[PDB]
């Protein structure tokens, strides 16, 4: 059997877009958190001050997931040849 | 008349609801059925009703 | 075994087309916020002033991810040969 | 190892078919915004004047993302060789 | 370092499929908008005429995103060789 | 440089599938419109006759987008050599 | 420039798979329609005969889109070489 | 010009995976067609038996769509080279 | 025309991924079928005994779709050359 | 007719990613299940125990699918050459 | 026939993108969970203490799925040649 190693340098710059396509999905979670806090606050203003920590936490985790999805791409390109 | 109560359970057309302390302000019909009151002592009291309107408060 | 490095120069102009697919995905996750603010202000108009910050706050970040999905597509093409 | 640079001219175009896939996805966030305005005014007509601004704002920004997703797909063909 | 420039004439067409995949997504926004108008009229018929301009606007703009996507898919064929 | 023009005749029959992926996306919106008409007539039967023209209207326009998608899959095979 | 026409035969099938991917999305519209009919009839059984026609209509329409998509998936194997 | 028929036998076994991505989707319709019924029975127990036929109907039709999607994948392999 | 037959041993394993992409989707049809039982049971506990026969049924059949969508990913690897 | 068998050792590492994308989708069914439990308990706290098992049960099943969608991506890499 | 082995090193840096697309979707599960906690607490704050652990569980396992996906995109790159 013959052996042909091949190195597509340009594949450095294809997989980054496939991560960038998923950088934006967690936004749907983000607003879905804040969108809830309003409605809850609409139904119970007295609880508005006790729900905000859980809101910020959900936001932070969604943002961090997007951040890792983006960190792959920024790590995919700016170091790999 | 203004009895302390731990919990209460109502029936509606949308379905059966359950109210506790600090429940959201909601006003709604009572479908004709049963109505459960639950005191702090764990006992219960069931009442048959003929329609009405439940007015809940945040306070 | 034999070694063939290849440099596909068109791959640059492919990942941008795949990254940009995710620039619109935050949009549903953006207008979800304002829509929820309308629903809350319709439920409790009195609370509207206390709800507008969080709304804007969500929009300040849900949109940002879109930018982080677009930046790649504009950082992928114009600088990489 | 051997150096095979290749310049694919078809990748001038394939990406425009991919970014264009993400030009429609803002439209749902659009229609969500307008639908929310309708349902809010149906819940509180007299507030309909105060909710219409926010609607437009969210709308435009959602649409703006589409435009950028539409910019690339038109920036990728009419100039790139 | 060797240079193989390749002109793929079939990539004229593959992208024309992918762009078309985005032409349907605005339809769910159109339907969301008309659904909202229906349900609001069912909530408050007195607001039937006041809300209809916003419904037409949202439908027009979702349809316009779909139109630009279809324009890419067709322009990608009938002028490009 | 060297110039290899390639005419891939199989890409004729690839994008036709890709477009066919999006022909079904309008159907969910279609069903949304009819679902909304049902629930609106339920909340208020008296308005049913007044809401039907939009319902039908909405369907057609949603379907139109799908149709154009399908047309590409029929314009990509039966005319392209 | 040099001219390499290639007839890739496997492309008779790779698109059919994609043509299958769109067959499933209309099922969500079918189910949404029957679900809407159920909920509306449960809110107003006396309307059950007046809403059942539009239900069937929505099913047939969504299923027609699915049939066209599947039609490509079967029109792409048994006739195309 | 030159003519090169390439017979990629392995493309037998790509679409069979691709189609499977659309085989699982109708479940979301399917479960919905059941999820409504419970709620309908929750909203009105007396109208359970009158609504069960439409439940089974939507179930069977969505599952048949999934089955026709799977038919391509299983037919793409065990008859085709 | 010339005849280059090829047998790709790697595409025996790409399609598995494309199939595994669709094994997680019917999970939604699981939750939507169990979640509906919860709320229904919350709205009408005395009906929980007769609603449960529907829940597990819809779940099982959705899971059947997922099982086939996975079965290709097992049938694509352990038997094919 | 000429015959070129080829053994691609890189496909080993691609399908896992394509499987990995489907690993995050069951998470939404997870959350749908637990959210349903929360809202049903809010409706009827006395049922909060009687609905707890189904929730867990539903979760596990969705999680199981993710495991399969994660099994392949781990069974595709660390055993295949 | 004849036997050509190939080792595409660039496939190392593609699937890590394909996986990263699915890292963002579980953020929706996280957000769905917290949004449910808010709209349950705002209906019955006394159950907040009883509903927070399940909510906690809800954003662990969801997140965990994403991590596995992200892990692959970190286990695909930093170990494979």
């Amino acid at each position: 059997a013959i052996a042909y190693e091949v190195t597509v340098n340009g594949a450095n710059l294809i997989g980054a877009g496939m991560a960038a396509s998923g950088v934006g999905v967690p936004a749907i979670g983000v607003a879905m958190c804040f969108s809830s806090y309003m409605l809850a606050a609409a139904r119970q203003p007295n609880m508005s001050a006790k729900l905000l920590p859980y809101c910020i936490l959900g936001f932070a985790l969604s943002e961090a997931l997007a951040l890792f999805t983006l960190l792959i791409a920024l790590l995919e390109l700016f170091v790999f040849s | 008349k203004q009895e302390p109560v731990a919990a209460i359970t109502i029936r509606t057309n949308e379905g059966e609801m359950g109210v506790l302390a600090g429940h959201e302000y909601t006003v709604q019909q009572l479908a004709p059925g049963i109505l459960e009151v639950e005191y702090e002592g764990g006992k219960k009291d069931q009442y048959v009703i003929s329609g009405g309107f439940a007015h809940v408060n945040d306070t």
